[PDB]
Parts: C-alpha cells; sequence; structure tokens
C-alpha cells in the first residue's frame, strides 16, 4: 500500500497472505483385452509375441 | 527571603529502573540527579516516544 507523508492518521492497511490450492486425480483405465479360444491358441496363434503382446 | 539552616529541608532522588521489557536506555544527569531515560516505539502511531523521569 501507499500513504501520504505527514498524515495525521497513521493507520496502515494490514497486508493478507493467502495461498491457494487445487487438486490431481487418477481417472482413467487404459486396457486391451483379448480373449482366444483354445483351437485358436493351438492351431492359428504361431508367435504369441508378434502376433498378440506387440499389436 | 528565605533563611534556612542545612537540616531544615530535606531532598531525596530515586532513579527508577528499566525494566525487562523495555530496549535498554540510556542515563542522564541533572544538578547531579540521575534520570532514567527510556524509548518506545509506537507502530499504532508510526513514531517513537521518549520519557526522561526521576
Amino acid at each position: 500500500n501507499r500513504r501520504d507523508l505527514r498524515d495525521p492518521d497513521r493507520t496502515v492497511i494490514a497486508s493478507e497472505l493467502v495461498e491457494h490450492s487445487f487438486g490431481v486425480t487418477l481417472d482413467k483405465h487404459v486396457y486391451a483385452a483379448l480373449k482366444f479360444t483354445d483351437e485358436q491358441r493351438t492351431l492359428d496363434i504361431r508367435d504369441y509375441t508378434k502376433q498378440v503382446l506387440m499389436p | 527571603a528565605y533563611l534556612w539552616h542545612r537540616t531544615a529541608f530535606i531532598l531525596a532522588y530515586r532513579t527508577p529502573v528499566v525494566p525487562e521489557g523495555a530496549k535498554a536506555g540510556a542515563s542522564f544527569s541533572a544538578n547531579g540527579v540521575a534520570l532514567r531515560w527510556l524509548a518506545d516505539y509506537d507502530y499504532s502511531q508510526l513514531g517513537d516516544r521518549t520519557l526522561l523521569d526521576v
């Protein structure tokens, strides 16, 4: 604040210290799901890593 | 006019002590009388105050 010099009133305005806050949260669940039959796993899938896991 | 003997009148002086809460003050003299000086800051009035007493 500011005040005039030699002012007959000597009151000073109190400055105030106010911290603020917000919040961060986990919100989503990202997933990839696959299902195979025993026939597909036995016969169709030849390389599990290249055919299933990497995609 | 006044004519008196030495024993007619008595003066006594005592210098006040500077208390614990006061910023340490000086000590002056007046006709051989020790005077306690003291200073205090008035934040409300934004100014210093001095007292010299006995």
